[PDB]
């Protein structure tokens, strides 16, 4: 988003990312790998999934037709109760297509503040012997593969696997 | 090395709107929205569904249940959801009437509208102390009954002057007393018959219009009646016959009374409408088929899946979804992105 | 060592819904919403409430005042708020009227729909050039005047033919003329004394039943008088009559006329009502005690705190909280987090 | 929230912390200590009640009787006012579950924001010597007891009371 | 050296609310509203805009076309948008009406709110076979025709009774018929004619009062004539006259019969309104001058700009800005900032 | 905004901050230098200007006349077609208030962010020598005057130009 933009986020993105909508990165001798960060993709599916059973929740009033007036004889206040009708439509279908724009809006703005967190989980996991850079990146001493990605990204990566110190 | 974070880069066809951003492509949605398809009606799901008034009334309209035809009498079952399947309403049999000239048409589409509809089971006006000198009561091939005899609508008594009694009478006064339950409204059917000059001679000793008018409610309604020359029969029994009725209902809150004031060919009225409670009611079409969540008047039976949708906003009764203008997609992934 | 950032954990009974994240329980949270108690109604605060129509007419209805009944003349202050105490008005004096042959007694309900509400000073109509041969004044000992002589409706006139004119009349026409002030509505009050043969013939040369048609703004309104045989007397003055009045009232519009056709037993309008503005009006009871900010139709008296309130919503007037179907909490805490 | 998920932070609470919502702990030889951010409870506190003052500013129309529609004459009518009043207490109702919905999704989306800030005031505060682990976690050099804690929260803390460098 | 990042600091005269931060100043706003000024009406931009019943119809009013008044037919354009610029409409020619008697006035403002107006081609009642007696029709000095000649009203028929037919009737009854179009509303004018006790003998052959009731859709009217003594003339042709009309009209929906029971002095109805559409319809006045984006009861003729407004309210058709309680302005900037020290 | 004051960011506005609305200062022996950064500033008025748009998308129903209610005869109903009038514009513009209230909150409230976003783009250029203090300044071992202030706005400003290390 514009965060990205200002901060210097790649603004591209990477279509070896397909078991998740975010994740990680690793640049080396062996190229470019690529892994997907499960934990923060569950954590976007599950707002979106709480945020439809809330846009679900709504109850409105249904529109039925008035008892007392009949056909013929009252028209001009059958003419009114399609109006009150026709207006109840409009006005709850603004209201609930702002409620799904905030939504929208909420879900994608939320993408750079799943990346800062995406920060400190690698950022934990690389020990003080890596170097953040700031603009999403981390400076390693050590080789980091694509079978090295893989543990980053479940979460089992140690610093000690590459003789790296640890947070104790 | 350098390690960074990311985010993905697939196919992104669908687009939404935001705030911020305007309109953006996404790589999922959960959609909102569907346009339903037009189905047949259907009984209102956990909701006993009103369609015709009386089911157990064979070869019986509304109407015809609603004037009291004979042959067309029952067990009016209580509904909190009706179907209202007569824009204008039509009789199958008896003495013909001349709908047009009353709103007697939409009577049973009034009576629909209450959860609860019962006959009354005694008279509300006694035909032998009516005003009016002494009477006998008519009948008419027109309308056989359960054991086929001439009979009439059983909510009101074609009376006749008995046979030292043929004279014109000045408009004369009926109170019609309210004689239903706690709460219930009583709707008070009557009118009148007329004839040729020859007939309205013989029947009631006056060949003269005569003229009729009832106040309830601060509601009054003024007829004067026509000699001859109707209009052809219709919507009747099909027996050719000289005159014709005029039906009018009458409707009493609680404890109301109401008064008719006649002349010669009074229909005075007998047994009344009692009905209480509000039924929820919308256009709709018969048999109703099968089982539903939601009944809409353009899309008939609809069950409920997505939480809005699109296309012809009517009304509609039950689990519905909701009416909105576009269709509406929620965001299940994220923001476009070339590929890096 | 190792400094953290942490949240804390204490009970966190209270639940709040999220978009996001679902329900979640909260240290704390602040009330929205109360159900309102039941109280008596009361004078709105900084607003001049309105209960009976004249509070200086002791002794009187508003529908007494509204008729014109003797000893229940006096100022009608305005306001631009007014409680309905009566669904339907009664009288409690005067002639015996048949109330429910005409919308009358929603009168004193139809002029507290105005902010203010005045009695003309003058006749609408000169009884001594009215239509119908020469007329003289009649009164009753059940309408007795302020210093006990027999009187009648201040609204209305009884006039009696006299003796040389107790004749039978053709329908004849009346314009009722707009006398009241800039933009105010006129309210016409009008009509008919009727009474056994005897007293009919004794009082009007004529026992046939009289017909009354009155017009304005495109209202039509027919009534036929009944001979004798009447309801028994109610909520009139206990002398014992036998006959009976009906009464009308006929709306008209800045700068329009009405007319009356009439026959025999007319009670042609005097004094009018003249009515301008508009009075905001809910249901409730008398007495008002003391002030409060908000009237509502279910509660009464009702004070502002809360800015939201859950519990029946009704029609309700003045500085009130908005009706809710739940009862909102806005959170003022954090979402609960166990123990470490 | 989604944020401290992804990014580590600790997911439990400390019932130790009574006189505030969000603060500091310290984990050493000492144990647990445990302090309360008020500079930052305050702002949390401020924000909810700005957020019930703008609540509380919206107003609707009343609702009373039509002044021309009579009992009895007009009920055919007054079905249709009975129906409009129903409409618009269901659709304000809506509406305004929705202003509800969404401030009390501001409020507890913004804990983790919360955190986030506090890092930066221990972070300062803590100069430096002390390594910056991610998770919302610092380590130090030094020890920092319930007295060295309080003094964090009251904002005094000086690394030079411990001979550590500041940053100057 | 130490740098940092800051924010901007600018004059903060402009004001907006937040949730969580109350009001604050900020440096720059984007007004969100005006208040719109009083301006002449005009035609509704990309629809065509009805004002008088019939543009072409000179020196005639809307309440003169629409009771058929001699010299007053022309074309009817459809219209799906309508300016209601009398609220009590008036005639200007032809026999005298007692117009506040009925609700008659009304019916030329009832007929603009259909897109589609026409008067039929033929008469809805026959003349030469309506009940009471024989008759012949009756014509006025007050209603010239389109030859000059005398005339009546072309909805409605002036039946006098033949010379063997100068008698007093019973109540009669004629059953008006549906003669338009699919889905179109049939209009029916009709009324009586009245005067005093000596022309009411040479006319009618009786000089009681008349008694005429009609009935359509639930709906009843009763009116009893009035003999002599009438109001003065008014909105009429001008020329003299010692009696008056009564003129009503009633509605019927598609396939829907009316009656009129009616004595001497009868008004049948001829020729009838069909009518079809609907049209928007606004409080107004006339003449139209030029085009706008928006007509609105308050300010007339207005061009959209911002997407809301402020002031009255009103009913208002076409492309408009969305009225709102405040002024309100979008935030383009940043919340004041003091000086740093 | 909160998160500021809490993370100890300067309260304070610098009035010399004249082309834009946000970007950086520098404090050394030049005194106190002032740059607007255009991409911070460009960034909040394209979410401002995508805002507006937005809320000027908003169709809602005319209020006309009732074609079939007619003066004087049906005045009863007119007086309820006035109230539904009256309750649609009622309801619609605090429903129109509600949205540009939410819009006002989140430009407001994204000021602090902006400030976040332009310390990742401050640190990058900065290198591996400058140190982080926390409170969105960073400590650098160069002199940097008002002239190398223009070229860290402008995303230009290298470390190499005081033979300083850079994140390449
Ligand atoms: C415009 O009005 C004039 C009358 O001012 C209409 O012309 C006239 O029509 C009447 C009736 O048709 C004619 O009166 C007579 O009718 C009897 C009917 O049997 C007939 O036997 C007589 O020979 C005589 O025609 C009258 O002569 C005739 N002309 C005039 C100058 O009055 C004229 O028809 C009206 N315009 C239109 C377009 O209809
Ligand atoms: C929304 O999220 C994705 C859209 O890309 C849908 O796909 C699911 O993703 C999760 C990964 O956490 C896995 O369970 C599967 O890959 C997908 N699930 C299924 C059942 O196929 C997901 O289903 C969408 N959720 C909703 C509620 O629409
Ligand atoms: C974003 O979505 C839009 C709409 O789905 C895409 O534009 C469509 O492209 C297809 C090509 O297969 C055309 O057939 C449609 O006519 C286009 N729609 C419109 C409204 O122009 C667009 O390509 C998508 N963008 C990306 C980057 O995927
Ligand atoms: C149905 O049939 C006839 C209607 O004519 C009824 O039986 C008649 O009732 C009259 C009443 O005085 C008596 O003369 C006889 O009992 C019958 N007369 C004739 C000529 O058949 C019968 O009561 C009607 N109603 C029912 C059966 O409920
Ligand atoms: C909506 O409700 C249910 C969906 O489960 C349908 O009712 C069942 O439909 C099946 C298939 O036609 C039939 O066996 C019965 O009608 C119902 N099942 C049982 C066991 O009774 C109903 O038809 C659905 N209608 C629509 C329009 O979707
Ligand atoms: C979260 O709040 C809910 C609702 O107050 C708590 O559930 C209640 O628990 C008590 C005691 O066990 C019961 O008496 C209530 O009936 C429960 N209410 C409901 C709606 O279930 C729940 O205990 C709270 N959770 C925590 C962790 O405090
Ligand atoms: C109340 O009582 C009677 C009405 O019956 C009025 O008495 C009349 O007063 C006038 C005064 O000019 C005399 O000319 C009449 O002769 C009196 N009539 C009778 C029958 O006594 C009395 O004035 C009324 N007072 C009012 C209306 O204030
Ligand atoms: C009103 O009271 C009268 C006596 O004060 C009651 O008298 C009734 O009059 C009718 C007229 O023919 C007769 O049936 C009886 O004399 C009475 N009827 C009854 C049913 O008892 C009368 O009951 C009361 N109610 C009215 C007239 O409606
Ligand atoms: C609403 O608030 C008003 C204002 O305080 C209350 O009126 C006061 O009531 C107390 C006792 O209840 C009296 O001692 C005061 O003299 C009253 N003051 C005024 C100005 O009237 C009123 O009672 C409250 N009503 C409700 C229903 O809460
Ligand atoms: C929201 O809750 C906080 C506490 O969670 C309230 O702040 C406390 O209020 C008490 C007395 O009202 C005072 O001792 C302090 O101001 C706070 N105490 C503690 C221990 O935090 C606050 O008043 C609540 N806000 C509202 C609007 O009710
Ligand atoms: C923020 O609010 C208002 C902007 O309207 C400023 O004060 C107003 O405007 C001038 C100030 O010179 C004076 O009329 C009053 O002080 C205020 N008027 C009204 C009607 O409120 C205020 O100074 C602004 N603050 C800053 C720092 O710019
Ligand atoms: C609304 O806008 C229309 C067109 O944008 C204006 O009509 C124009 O008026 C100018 C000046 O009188 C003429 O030069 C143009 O030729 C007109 N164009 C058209 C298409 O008519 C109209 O005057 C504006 N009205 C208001 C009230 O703003
Ligand atoms: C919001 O305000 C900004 C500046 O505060 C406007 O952008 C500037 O407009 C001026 C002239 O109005 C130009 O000279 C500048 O080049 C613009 N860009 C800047 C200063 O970065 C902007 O137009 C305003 N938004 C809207 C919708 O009008
Ligand atoms: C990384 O993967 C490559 C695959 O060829 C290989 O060097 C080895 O499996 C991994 N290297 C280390 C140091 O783990
Ligand atoms: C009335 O009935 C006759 C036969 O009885 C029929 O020929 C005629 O067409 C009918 N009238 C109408 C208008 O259909
Ligand atoms: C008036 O009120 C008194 C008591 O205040 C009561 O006795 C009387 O019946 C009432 N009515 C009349 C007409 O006096
Ligand atoms: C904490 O640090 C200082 C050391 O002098 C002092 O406050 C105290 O002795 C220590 N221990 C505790 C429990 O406060
Ligand atoms: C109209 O005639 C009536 C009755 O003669 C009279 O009241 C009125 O003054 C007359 N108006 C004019 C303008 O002559
Ligand atoms: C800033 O930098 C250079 C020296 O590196 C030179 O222009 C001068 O010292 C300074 N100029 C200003 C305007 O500060």
């Amino acid at each position: 988003g514009f965060f990205g933009a200002i901060a210097g986020f790649l603004e591209g993105g990477w279509e070896g990312m397909i078991a998740g909508w975010h994740g990680y990165t690793s640049h080396g001798a062996h190229g470019v790998a690529v892994a997907a960060d499960l934990k923060s993709t569950q954590e976007a599916i599950n707002k979106i999934t709480k945020n439809l059973n809330s846009l679900s929740e709504l109850e409105v009033k249904n529109l039925q037709r008035l008892s007392g007036a009949m056909n013929e004889l009252h028209d001009e206040i059958l003419e009114l109760d399609e109006k009150v009708d026709d207006l109840r439509a409009d006005t709850i279908s603004s209201q609930i297509e702002l409620a799904v724009l905030l939504s929208n809006e909420g879900i994608i703005n939320s993408e750079d503040e799943h990346l800062l967190a995406l920060e400190r989980k690698l950022k934990k996991m690389l020990g003080p012997s890596a170097v953040e850079i700031g603009n999403g990146c981390f400076e390693t001493k050590h080789k980091c593969n694509q079978t090295c990605l893989d543990r980053i990204a479940a979460g089992t990566f140690n610093a000690g696997d590459f003789s790296l110190p640890t947070f104790d | 090395d350098r390690i960074c974070t990311g985010i993905t880069s697939s196919n992104s066809p669908h687009v939404v709107k935001t705030a911020t951003q305007g309109e953006v492509n996404v790589t999922g949605v959960i959609p909102l929205t569907t346009t339903p398809t037009r189905s047949h009606f259907a009984n209102l799901k956990g909701t006993q569904t009103r369609g015709k008034l009386c089911p157990n009334c064979f070869n019986c309209t509304d109407l015809d249940v609603a004037l009291g035809r004979p042959k067309c009498m029952g067990n009016i079952p209580s509904a909190k959801v009706s179907i209202l399947h007569e824009v204008k309403p039509v009789t199958s049999g008896c003495y013909p009437i001349m709908h047009d000239r009353t709103k007697i048409r939409q009577l049973p589409n009034l009576l629909r509208g209450y959860e609860n509809i019962r006959l009354s089971t005694s008279n509300v006006i006694n035909t032998e102390t009516a005003p009016g000198g002494p009477y006998k009561v008519g009948t008419s091939g027109s309308c056989p009954n359960v054991t086929n005899g001439n009979g009439f609508f059983n909510t009101m008594a074609w009376v006749i002057p008995k046979d030292n009694n043929k004279i014109a009478i000045n408009p004369v006064t009926v109170e019609v007393p309210y004689i239903c339950s706690e709460g219930e409204d009583q709707i008070t059917v009557w009118g009148f018959h007329s004839d040729d000059k020859t007939q309205m001679e013989r029947l009631y000793g006056d060949s003269n219009p005569q003229k009729f008018t009832s106040s309830a409610n601060g509601v009054t309604t003024h007829y004067v009646s026509q000699i001859g020359g109707f209009p052809n029969q219709t919507e009747d029994e099909g027996l050719k016959q000289s005159g014709r009725i005029v039906v009018d209902y009458m409707v009493q809150k609680p404890g109301k009374t109401g008064t008719i004031v006649y002349q010669r060919g009074i229909l005075l009225p007998q047994k009344v409408w009692c009905a209480s409670g509000r039924s929820k009611v919308i256009k709709g079409s018969l048999p109703l088929i099968g089982e539903a969540d939601c009944l809409h008047e353009k899309y008939g039976g609809l069950n409920k899946s997505k939480p809005y949708y699109t296309g012809e906003h009517a009304k509609a009764i039950g689990n519905c979804p909701i009416w909105v203008k576009t269709p509406l997609k929620l965001a299940n992934g994220t923001k476009y992105r070339p590929p890096a």
